[PDB]
């Protein structure tokens, strides 16, 4: 299912992490590397991947087990559709258009590591004309580029 | 000075930010975030009904109060919450301090400021007085008088209005409405209050996860935030798990970010598209009901992400707590927000590509816990990673792949 770019990019990442030069990382590592390639799992997801993977107990991961574990992930996400749902909560009359204020307190609270700078702009391109209203479609799509 | 007045016009700083979009205040009234307000006039007459009761009840209640003011404050409080005052309310808290309310939590610098929005709370408490070594003893809101007694002033008004104004009448109704939303508000304003008192960690209580729209939502967090990018708060730790996960746990990793994946989130079926409430009838048609929360398939996790794409080195900002920002020549490293002097450098052979940016970037993220480790100087030259601290080393070698020394 894997592409040349993806094992490459994959296999680069992960040998950053493998500090010791083995070709293997640490169990308490992988939703490190992951993450760092754009897959966020829970908790509990990152459980069932690490018991799985790790059956004979020694706490050790090859790249072809990375790579195996990578490939099921991407499977069954789909980031694109993911965030437009999580703005789609906000929209209390549907029509695909939340506030402009509203677009603010979202991102100020989920901006984990924002600054009011950043989220000000955020909200001046956010929609270019004077009304209230954003679309969040258009927003994503921007973010997205 | 006092310190509520202190803690007051932060919140007011908050509040007008948020309003720029709306740019309803108007600087007499200040708006509480989520909290709608709800003028009514019915004058003088019933205004100095209000305020007797409210003195009659400051009078003849054990508490710090001088009986002098006894009405001179009740008519502080009634003015500050029907006329939404800004200026009053601030006041009104000020007023209180004075007498000898603390809005200040009680255990010094031992303080946890922390933030329960929870049903089993009596549960949560205690697991985390217990997982503290330090001799560091968590705090909550109701845990300061004078928010306490903010709030036992503003439940009189609340009662005031159920039992003496009766619905049916269309006008009395009115008054009543104005009330509830105006002393809804006060409720509001006081949170914010207290969240701004918040230092270092907090722990979040949560069960469930997060529900869009309460207290925490609205007037809690963003006054949290704020505090986090001027650098006075640290780690905001919730507890969406069952009480049992948080035993066998050092206070370090009690709770986690909201921002973190597989975080629930509820919202009210009251007000929660009205419309598409009715739509929710397929399962149960008196399965949803105005009070009841329904958990969603979305993730809050997902905004986060979306942002490590758009912007630069983000999650740096997240995993190690390191904001990067383009530089002179090359790239400066400073420890979140980057608001205390101390800086670091990273120099790329190419700083536009965006490939190299990750590489470093990923180096960190595999190298530095903090930005207290970083080399004061970092090179990414050449398909090798240097560092020069005080002599210099080269540590990258991608040959298709990266080893070290
Ligand atoms: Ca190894
Ligand atoms: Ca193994
Ligand atoms: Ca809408
Ligand atoms: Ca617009």
């Amino acid at each position: 299912q894997l592409t040349e770019e993806q094992i490459a990019e994959f296999k680069e990442a992960f040998s950053l992490f493998d500090k010791d030069g083995d070709g293997t990382i640490t169990t308490k590592e992988l939703g490190t590397v992951m993450r760092s390639l754009g897959q966020n799992p829970t908790e509990a997801e990152l459980q069932d991947m690490i018991n799985e993977v790790d059956a004979d107990g020694n706490g050790t991961i090859d790249f072809p087990e990375f790579l195996t574990m990578m490939a099921r992930k991407m499977k069954d996400t789909d980031s694109e559709e993911e965030i437009r749902e999580a703005f789609r909560v906000f929209d209390k009359d549907g029509n695909g258009y939340i506030s402009a204020a509203e677009l603010r307190h979202v991102m100020t609270n989920l901006g984990e590591k924002l600054t009011d700078e950043e989220v000000d702009q955020m909200i001046r391109e956010a929609d270019i004309d004077g009304d209230g209203q954003v679309n969040y479609e258009e927003f994503v799509q921007m973010m997205t580029a | 000075e006092s310190l509520v007045a202190a803690r007051a016009e932060k919140v007011a700083n908050l509040y007008r930010w948020l309003d720029t979009d709306n740019d309803v205040a108007t600087d007499k009234y200040v708006p509480v975030p989520g909290f709608e307000r709800v003028d009514v006039d019915v004058s003088d007459e019933v205004k100095q009904r209000m305020i007797q009761s409210m003195s009659g009840y400051i009078e003849h209640t054990d508490n710090q109060v001088p009986k002098d003011q006894a009405e001179a404050l009740a008519t502080l409080f009634v003015e500050s919450t029907l006329d939404y005052d800004w200026d009053k309310r601030v006041e009104f808290l000020t007023k209180l301090e004075s007498y000898g309310y603390s809005f200040e939590a009680p255990h010094a610098e031992k303080s946890i400021v922390s933030f329960w929005s929870g049903k089993n709370f009596k549960q949560y408490r205690d697991i985390l007085d217990n997982a503290q070594t330090d001799g560091k003893k968590v705090v909550y809101d109701i845990d300061v008088k004078g928010n306490a007694f903010a709030i036992d002033l503003n439940k009189h008004l609340m009662r005031w209005g159920g039992l003496f104004l009766d619905p049916d009448n269309a006008e009395q109704n009115q008054l009543k409405s104005s009330i509830d939303a105006a002393t809804f508000s006060n409720t509001g304003f006081w949170s914010s209050v207290y969240a701004t008192g918040a230092q270092n960690d907090v722990y979040v209580i949560a069960e469930g996860g997060v529900r869009l729209g309460n207290y925490f939502w609205n007037v809690e967090l963003p006054a949290l935030r704020q505090l986090q990018r001027e650098g006075l708060v640290g780690e905001i730790r919730l507890l969406d798990k069952p009480v049992s996960e948080y035993k066998d746990l050092p206070a370090d990793q009690i709770g986690r970010r909201l921002t973190d994946a597989g975080v629930a989130v509820k919202v009210r079926f009251d007000a929660l598209s009205h419309e598409r409430q009715a739509e929710l009838l397929a399962d149960n048609p008196d399965g949803y009901k105005a009070d009841t929360l329904v958990e969603l398939d979305v993730k809050l996790s997902a905004i986060d992400s979306m942002l490590r794409e758009s912007l630069p080195f983000y999650s740096l900002r997240t995993e190690r707590n390191l904001l990067v920002q383009e530089g002179e020549e090359g790239f400066e490293v400073r420890s979140w927000p980057g608001i205390d002097g101390k800086s670091k450098t990273i120099l790329l052979d190419n700083p536009e590509d965006a490939a190299q940016q990750k590489s470093i970037e990923r180096f960190i993220l595999a190298n530095f816990d903090n930005f207290e480790q970083m080399p004061d100087e970092l090179f990414l030259v050449d398909n090798k990673v240097l560092s020069h601290h005080d002599g210099r080393t080269r540590i990258i070698a991608q040959k298709e792949d990266g080893a070290w020394t």
